[PDB]
RNA sequence: UUCCGUUAACGAACGAGACCUCAGCCUGCUAACUAGCUAUGCGGAGCCAUCCCUCCGCAGCUAGCUUCUUAGAGGGACUAUC
């Protein structure tokens, strides 16, 4: 327990349930434990190197949108910290487990290309989960008194439970449905 | 009468090029590598091999990182506190082993230095380089006579006898030359090799001189008479040659194995070979053989940077 | 794409053709002798010739090649 | 030959982009400062843990016998912190290599490497020059037809 | 000797300037004069960027011309006589030697 | 604890403590144009803090403590920032020189900062002592 | 009086570019190849490279002194602070400006272009260039303009070795029907002594010592 | 049109790449009063005095040195090893 996120949250007790989505969320291995969701890492030179990037950092990078927020990663890390504290307040559990549960219960597993229904790979699954989570939080925050950190916390908490009150889960459902209608 | 795998030490990440041993049986060794560094090994508490897959016959004690390119030959001082490391960057450095810093750089070689050798009394320094010249130095970094060969002088060993200080020289011109240090002239060109002479060695008594290289055949001549003698045949290209201090042996680091030959029966007494497990390191051979001062342990530097110790049992 | 051009490949086979004896299996030793039996106008081109020379010098040990290497 | 040398001084630098941080280490009582101020005050504050990582991992006990004075110039407010990080790590590694035995260096270097190679090896990434025909290195002016 | 001499050397080429500097510092070290140098100043990069087209048609393509000025400073302590006796060898074209006497 | 100089304390807390110190000392005379002026022309409102004069005095006192030779133009550049030009791109702008000069003269009329012959302003021994003895009171 | 080191090197460059222009226009029919400015401490010696080094000198050196005085007054040198010499271009065949002007006068006279361009090629190749190329563009025979290339030998076009191995010139002929263009590109051979051509061999050229 | 390989084609040449410049590495080299570092001395402040320690300023072409800065020379990668 030497490395803790923000020196306030433990990594050892994080259980990544899905065996499929296990090598594409970098939380369990000790090599993927970091103090800060900020690395300035070169996780884009190769095709499958962003999978070995810490998952909190992958969540943080999707907050640097839109263009008005591009490159502002310290503010994104601040949002992540203030979101992880609200998560611990409203769930009394480890915020990293809530985050991995939300990313697991948000990635669509089947999609319709071309309209044949195709199955999503684990990497695109986690990418879509993160994209939907941060997109829903950002759209909740836009033109709203609620802070982006509070909207992110609410979205993550509702996605961890599996409730259809989270924009990501509603959208996952639509996506997979259109791949059931067009099977 | 025989050697057993005492243990292995890993302190270099690339080909170990030379291993010098203290003359006074001090419990350390100095090893160079193509990682541009020297390494002093703590050999006070040697963990003998247990086949438990761990341990280290020795601990790396002090690193010496001053050279700019591959270190190729290091010889220790008679006192044991000083080391002289020739490097491919073209200079020689004199290191205080206690502190770990360079005490004198030896400039004057234009190409990669290949072999260094202290005199019997640590007064003169000789170096061999790719510039086809043999350079004599002082302990003050001043270049004396600059001895000739027609190729890379790969090795130059100081005859351990004092009636007439002599430096041998093996070259990529396929020759072995005996230079009289007193006049810095030449005495006898010992020829007969069919390939580059990548290694020479002189027996402690200062009579027999060994020579090997590309030909794969170790020709042992006599320095005093300059006449060829028995023509011991090794398996592959010989990288290093060394005489046992007290057991009348001649070990040759070849690309197949380490072969020790008793010069009395002219027969192969043993052939040590690494216990590597796969065809990964397709070529993993020994580059530098080194007998300890007592003559009880043989240190072998390999191409992976590991050092394997074989004690007499 | 790391495909060697003719100048690198041709020089490699001509160097092995003449100086097979004074050519080792190590890049760093081969790039030193390549400076003694040739005049190349670039370090980058000298490295590519010695790296492909070492490459060929190991395939010769395998046994089949389309050079000559009388031996 | 097999005795520890008298503890002395090392000077090591780290780099990120155009920021350079140089750490001067001397035998002391464990003081670590950057441009005179204590490191426990470095800013930005939410990147403070990034600069603390080498100390938090090597342990504050490995820094007792050294005083760390770090000068950092260039770059920005992130690259300077990432440079101070690498300067601290490389300074501790070099200090353990010249005055505290190679084995302890090897252990601390292995810890640093398993956490992050950036702690020891500088990232070689630099800004790409701008090309005419666009406002950026790759971006081109908007095309009409 | 007595006074302090600063020889400034400038050029557009590195090899000519460096070999002139080597000649100067070699002459200084033969006459047993202490020499501080050569000291290489930061290189000046004179840059001109202009539209290659002599008119306003085509892809607006830009050629970037550069002139690099290299400055070398040599600091001897001596008398003017030895200084002009040293800086009288064949100074190669393009090299601007300039001698200034300090206290 | 104590024995902490200025380069030991968090600047945000040191400036707040020293502004209170200056306001308590009662040796600062405020201009008539304290509630009117703006610190810069790119500013669109006067400072919202009533004690902004003492806060800026503490800020410049600390800056003169850490560096010697800052002039009025240097302090205009230090407290200058980004100007928004309406429909035009933003650029850097400088601060007001009257405010900097008046506060520095008020700080000369306390023996905190003097003026050096080499140009600008230096910190006096009394000013160094004052800032260092206030830095020890700052809670860590 | 104090001039920057920037302003000074730009001024030397502009002075060189202007001198060569006025010498090109003045010593046109003297075979002017180029000028080598050499600022010695006493005077700024100026060496002129030409083919008719008796036409630029003039009767008892009248023309050369006239040019020396014109340069002194126009460029504002100190009196006796400039001295214009006149040397011999060693190999006229290996100079693209000399051949460009020779082909200029070989066409101002009236000789057929297809016979003078091949003559220039001939002379260059006998001189020793590794390759030569001549381009003639303009209203050669008809009203529509066309470009006739005259290439023989080996000629590189790309990379850095071009600005070491390619000696090139561009000259106009002011004819009755309009302007005729002449591009002469002479490719030099690698000279170990660095007189006839470059001293650096071409980068791709590899030499293996015979065993 | 980069090679391999097939083959009435073989062997070349231009072009491509090579080349050149800038950037990335060098605790190796060369050298800095128009660049710094470190130490020393003095002075200022703190702590409370001094001392020590900490943060500063000034000085020393007899204080050393070149890590940081500069700029020359070189080295370094070759897909080298698996
Ligand atoms: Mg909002
Ligand atoms: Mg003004
Ligand atoms: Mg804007
Ligand atoms: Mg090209
Ligand atoms: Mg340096």
């Amino acid at each position: 327990g030497d490395v803790k996120l923000f020196n306030r949250w433990t990594f050892e007790d994080v259980q990544v349930s899905d065996i499929s989505l296990n090598d594409y969320l970098a939380v369990t291995s000790m090599k993927h434990y970091t103090f800060l969701p900020h690395s300035a890492g070169r996780y884009s030179a190769k095709r499958f190197r962003k999978a070995q990037c810490p998952i909190i950092e992958r969540l943080t990078n999707s907050l640097m949108m839109h263009g008005r927020n591009n490159g502002k990663k310290i503010m994104a890390v601040r949002i992540i910290k203030h979101t992880m504290e609200i998560i611990h307040l409203l769930t009394d559990a480890n915020p990293i487990q809530i985050i991995v549960d939300a990313i697991i219960n948000s990635g669509p597993r089947e999609d319709a290309t071309r309209r044949q229904a195709v199955d999503i790979s684990p990497l695109r699954r986690v990418n879509q989960a993160i994209y939907l989570l941060t997109t829903g939080a950002r759209e909740s925050a836009f033109r709203n008194v609620k802070t982006i950190a509070e909207c992110l916390a609410d979205e993550l908490i509702n996605a961890a439970k599996g409730s259809s009150n989270s924009y990501a889960i509603k959208k996952k459902d639509e996506i997979e449905r259109v791949a059931k209608a067009n099977r | 009468e025989s050697l057993v795998y005492a243990g292995v030490m890993r302190g270099h990440n690339d080909v170990v090029t030379a291993i010098a041993t203290p003359i006074d049986n001090s419990p350390f060794i100095v090893s160079s590598s193509r990682d541009k560094s020297l390494l002093v090994w703590d050999l006070t508490n040697p963990i003998q091999a247990t086949q438990d897959s761990s341990s280290e016959y020795g601990v790396p004690f002090r690193r010496l990182t001053g050279h700019g390119h591959f270190v190729q030959d290091v010889v220790l001082s008679s006192d044991g506190q000083f080391a002289l490391s020739g490097s491919w960057d073209g200079e020689l450095r004199l290191w205080d082993l206690s502190t770990g810093v360079t005490t004198r750089r030896f400039v004057g070689h234009e190409k990669d230095v290949l072999s260094v050798a202290f005199s019997i009394d640590n007064r003169q320094i000789v170096s061999a380089s790719r510039d086809r010249t043999i350079k004599l130095w002082n302990t003050l970094g001043e270049c004396k006579y600059t001895i000739g060969h027609t190729g890379w002088v790969s090795c130059v060993r100081f005859s351990p006898n004092n009636f007439a200080p002599t430096i041998v020289s093996g070259s990529w011109d396929r020759s072995v030359k005996v230079w009289n240090l007193t006049n810095c002239k030449l005495r006898c060109t010992l020829d007969g090799h069919g390939g580059y002479v990548s290694a020479v060695a002189v027996s402690p008594d200062g009579s027999l001189c060994a020579s090997g290289g590309k030909d794969g055949v170790t020709l042992l001549w006599d320095l005093t008479e300059g006449k060829r003698l028995y023509s011991l045949d090794a398996g592959s290209i010989i990288n290093s040659l060394c005489f046992s201090p007290n057991r009348y042996w001649l070990c040759a680091a070849t690309q197949d194995s380490i072969k020790i030959w008793d010069l009395e029966s002219k027969h192969i007494v043993q052939d040590l070979r690494p216990e590597v497990p796969v065809s990964t390191k397709q070529m993993l051979y020994c580059t530098c053989l080194s007998w300890s001062a007592d003559g009880s342990t043989l240190y072998a530097g390999y191409t992976d940077g590991t050092i394997r110790i074989y004690k007499i049992s | 794409g790391r495909v060697r051009t003719k100048t690198v490949k041709k020089t490699s086979r001509q160097v092995i053709e003449k100086y097979y004896s004074r050519m080792t299996l190590d890049f760093h030793t081969n790039k030193k002798v390549l400076e003694e039996v040739s005049i190349l106008q670039s370090k980058r081109l000298r490295n590519k010739v010695a790296g492909f020379t070492t490459h060929l010098m190991r395939r010769i040990q395998r046994g089949p090649v389309r050079g000559i290497s009388l031996k | 030959v097999l005795t520890r040398p008298t503890p002395g001084t090392v000077q090591c630098f780290g780099r990120k982009k155009t920021a350079v941080a140089v750490a001067y280490c001397k035998p002391g009582r464990g003081l670590i400062k950057v441009n005179g101020a204590p490191i426990e005050l470095i800013r930005p504050e939410m990147l403070r843990l990034k600069a603390f990582e080498p100390i938090l991992l090597a342990g504050r006990s490995r820094f007792k016998d050294i005083d760390m004075r770090i000068r950092v110039r260039g770059g920005g407010k992130t690259s300077q912190i990432y440079s101070i990080r690498q300067a601290i790590a490389k300074s501790l590694v070099a200090y353990y290599q010249k005055y505290v035995d190679e084995a302890a260096k090897k252990e601390v270097k292995e810890i640093f490497g398993r956490y992050d190679r950036t702690l020891l090896v500088a990232d070689p990434r630099r800004c790409e020059p701008k090309k005419f025909g666009g406002r950026g290195a790759r971006a081109r002016f908007q095309k009409s037809y | 000797v007595q006074h302090r001499i600063r020889i400034t050397l400038s050029s557009k080429s590195v090899k000519n300037l460096e070999k002139v500097c080597s000649d100067l510092v070699k002459g200084a070290k033969e006459k047993q004069l202490k020499v501080k140098g050569p000291v290489r100043m930061p290189t000046k990069v004179l840059n001109i960027t202009t539209r290659k087209s002599p008119c306003g048609e085509g892809t607006n393509t830009w050629d970037r011309f550069e002139m690099r000025v290299h400055k070398r400073v040599i600091d001897l302590v001596s008398s003017p006589d030895v200084v002009k006796q040293i800086t009288s060898i064949t100074i190669e074209p393009g090299v601007e030697v300039e001698v200034t006497i300090s206290d | 604890s104590t024995a902490r100089t200025v380069k030991d304390v968090n600047p945000h807390e040191f400036v707040k403590a020293y502004s209170a110190h200056l306001k308590r000392s009662g040796k600062m005379e405020l201009p008539e144009w304290v509630d009117i002026v703006k610190t810069a022309r790119f500013k669109e409102l006067p400072p919202s803090d009533a004690d902004w004069y003492y806060i800026r005095a503490a800020s410049m006192a600390r800056k003169i403590y850490l560096r010697q030779g800052i002039g009025i133009g240097g302090f205009q550049k230090i407290y200058g920032g980004r100007q928004r030009n309406g429909s035009r791109p933003p650029h850097f702008c400088k601060s007001s020189g009257a405010v900097s000069r008046n506060i520095l003269q008020e700080l000369q009329k306390m023996g905190i900062i003097d003026v050096d012959p080499k140009g600008g302003r230096l910190i006096t021994s009394q000013g160094r002592r004052d800032l260092d003895q206030v830095a020890g009171t700052v809670p860590a | 009086t104090q001039i920057s080191k920037k302003k000074k090197f730009v001024s030397d460059g502009v002075f060189y570019a202007e001198l060569n222009e006025m010498l090109t226009r003045e010593l046109a029919e003297d075979g002017y190849s180029g000028v080598e400015v050499r600022v010695t401490p006493m005077r700024t010696e100026i060496i002129i490279r030409a083919t008719r080094t008796q036409n630029v000198l003039g009767e008892k050196g009248r023309r050369i002194r006239e040019l020396t005085s014109v340069v002194q007054k126009r460029f504002n040198f100190p009196e006796n602070g400039v001295e214009l010499y006149a040397e011999k271009v060693v190999n006229r065949g290996l100079c693209a400006i000399a051949q460009a002007e020779s082909l200029r006068y070989k066409l101002l006279g009236g000789l057929a272009v297809r016979r003078a361009c091949y003559g220039v090629l001939r002379f260059v190749m006998e001189s020793g260039a590794k390759g030569c190329e001549v381009i003639v563009s303009g209203k050669l025979r008809a009203q529509r303009a066309k470009s006739m290339k005259f290439k023989d030998g080996y000629m590189i076009s790309s990379g850095q070795p071009v600005n070491e191995y390619i000696d090139a010139a561009v000259r106009h002929v002011l004819l009755r029907q309009g302007v005729l263009g002449i591009k002469v590109k002479i490719m030099l051979d690698w000279d170990p002594k660095g007189k006839l051509g470059p001293t650096t061999p071409l980068p791709d050229l590899v030499t293996i010592h015979p065993p």
